[PDB]
């Protein structure tokens, strides 16, 4: 259920898409940007319907990043309607993310 | 907390008493014990109390003949009576007055013990 | 949770307003309840009151909308009813511990010393200085910063922030909560004493046949101290720490934080009615309203 967003498909995939959507930030080289891949693609199962999760890949698509103001990774961006609700930087755990999430989602 | 008078009963005018009220129960260390009385038709006034501190307080009418004093160790309260005239004849009554709940007092009475003093 | 936010406002505004309504209604309609202590309960239940009906519906309001929606003379006379309001209940339960070390320590001494009319002076006195680290440098401008950011929120009718200067954020922080609260402590820590020592006394009286040990009622006095000090520090403490660090190092605390901190504090104005109103002749005055 992860999309795994390009520079171009974003306008579709995000601003234009229904519903909630949470965007990861991630790089290969990154070794905080691969210790929330395992949790984000748990979460992608359990909050089915109430959100959806995107993954986008800095070193493929350099584009989207500069735009927002992007600085440190992995950097998870809430998305509501076109428009950014909420931001965590960082890495976190499963039982963290989790009540960033249940929060945000009302 | 049960309060257990003695003491009281017929004396001659002139005569002496030494009244005794035993406090049997849970009560806080700071706390104020005293004999009240009440006369026939009249109102429950206050005859003598003592603090847990060593403060007294006396009425008028008994003032220099009637000496209150509580036991170091147990609750119990002593009021000696001499002097003793037909005005004093009252039901004395054993009080006290526990500090623990800290913003309130609480009160605890005693049955009452008959003195009658005649002339 | 943003929902719930907005939810936990209103029982908060309810709690205050319910509980001390029938506090004061309690004391006024009730012979037995006109004692010199529920005198200066009633000073603190009328300022955690005026809390309930003004301040914190406001207050509210500047959380819900993100800004101020009825301008630059109400947030100036609002900015100074809080700091009255809470000025007042707080120094008033201060007052307070004071009222209940005499009465409890000296009570012979309290009878003649504590008047009505002394009483009233005191209350008098604790809204007069309430009203002076209030309104009167409030509404005069003194509390103002010259900074150029703080200096925008002055401008910005929208903007009803609480923005002061290092004098007095520190002044008022002090009048308020600090100065009471070290009286609260020095006070009640004699009511310890005292009972502390008065077993020591009856320990000497028996000669070495007894032992004192704690019993039910050293017990819930002790639980009741235990309330009365750590639901007071633990509303307000948090609060006023902030209120000093902010003077300083601006950035160091967040803003979100500093305000749900003071939210805590207009909690403490529901727990008060609580703590101090539990005696048998209100328990029994309230089932009677009920
Ligand atoms: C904005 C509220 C301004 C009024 C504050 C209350 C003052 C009256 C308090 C009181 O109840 N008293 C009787 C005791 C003192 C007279
Ligand atoms: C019954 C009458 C008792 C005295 C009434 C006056 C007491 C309060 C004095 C006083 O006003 N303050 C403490 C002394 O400053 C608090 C503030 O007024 C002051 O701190 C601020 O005005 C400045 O910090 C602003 O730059
Ligand atoms: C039966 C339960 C007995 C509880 C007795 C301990 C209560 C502790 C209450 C408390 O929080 N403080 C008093 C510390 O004694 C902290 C304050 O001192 C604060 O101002 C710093
Ligand atoms: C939101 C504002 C108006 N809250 C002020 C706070 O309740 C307060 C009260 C008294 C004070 O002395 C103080 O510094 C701050
Ligand atoms: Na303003």
């Amino acid at each position: 259920k992860i999309i795994h967003l390009t520079d171009d498909s974003f306008d579709t995939d995000v601003l234009k898409a229904d519903g909630a959507i949470l965007v990861d930030f991630w790089a290969e080289w990154s070794g905080p940007s691969k210790m929330i891949a395992p949790i984000l693609d748990e979460i992608a199962d359990e909050y089915q319907g109430k959100l959806t999760v995107a993954k986008l890949n800095i070193d493929q698509n350099p584009g989207t990043a500069p735009k927002y103001g992007i600085r440190g990774i992995p950097t998870l961006l809430l998305f509501k309607n076109g428009e950014v609700a909420a931001t965590k930087v960082g890495a976190l755990s499963k039982g963290q993310l989790k009540e960033f999430l249940d929060a945000n989602l009302a | 907390v049960q309060l257990q008078e003695s003491g009281g009963g017929l004396v001659q005018a002139g005569g002496s008493l030494r009244l005794s009220c035993a406090a049997s129960g849970s009560i806080f260390s700071i706390n104020t014990m005293g004999w009240y009385r009440q006369a026939p038709g009249k109102q429950r006034e206050l005859v003598a109390a003592i603090h847990s501190g060593g403060s007294t307080n006396y009425a008028n009418s008994v003032k220099g003949r009637f000496t209150i004093s509580r036991d170091n160790a147990a609750n119990t309260v002593y009021l000696q009576m001499n002097s003793l005239k037909p005005e004093d004849t009252a039901v004395y009554y054993c009080n006290v007055k526990d500090y623990g709940a800290v913003l309130y007092e609480y009160d605890y009475w005693g049955q009452g013990t008959q003195v009658t003093v005649s002339s | 949770a943003a929902k719930v936010m907005s939810l936990l406002m209103a029982l908060v505004v309810l709690l205050i307003v319910a509980g001390n309504v029938l506090v004061i209604a309690a004391i006024g309609s009730t012979q037995r309840l006109q004692t010199l202590t529920n005198l200066f309960i009633t000073s603190l239940a009328c300022a955690d009151l005026v809390v309930g009906l003004l301040v914190v519906p406001f207050g509210a309001t500047l959380v819900v909308r993100g800004t101020w929606l009825w301008g630059s003379f109400l947030c100036e006379l609002w900015t100074s009813l809080d700091v009255l309001c809470v000025t007042a209940s707080i120094e008033t339960l201060c007052v307070i511990a004071i009222d209940r070390y005499l009465a409890i320590t000296s009570p012979f001494r309290y009878q003649s010393l504590m008047t009505r009319a002394r009483a009233k002076v005191i209350i008098c006195t604790v809204w007069a200085i309430s009203a002076l680290v209030s309104f009167l440098p409030i509404m005069m401008h003194w509390w103002r910063d010259e900074d150029p950011q703080a200096l925008k929120c002055y401008q910005d009718p929208g903007c009803c922030d609480f923005v002061t200067n290092r004098a007095y954020a520190i002044a008022s922080s002090i009048i308020s909560f600090y100065i009471p609260l070290l009286i609260m402590i020095f006070v009640y820590l004699r009511v310890y004493r005292e009972a502390k020592e008065q077993i020591r006394k009856i320990d000497r009286a028996s000669k070495r046949k007894t032992s004192r040990v704690m019993a039910m009622k050293e017990h819930k006095a002790l639980k009741t101290l235990g309330i009365i000090m750590g639901v007071f520090t633990l509303c307000w403490l948090p609060f006023f720490l902030v209120n000093i660090v902010n003077v300083f190092n601006r950035d160091l605390v967040p803003d979100w934080l500093f305000v749900a901190f003071n939210w805590l504090g207009y909690a403490n104005s529901a727990m008060n009615p609580i703590i101090y109103c539990r005696s048998p002749d209100f328990r029994k005055a309230f089932k009677r309203l009920l």
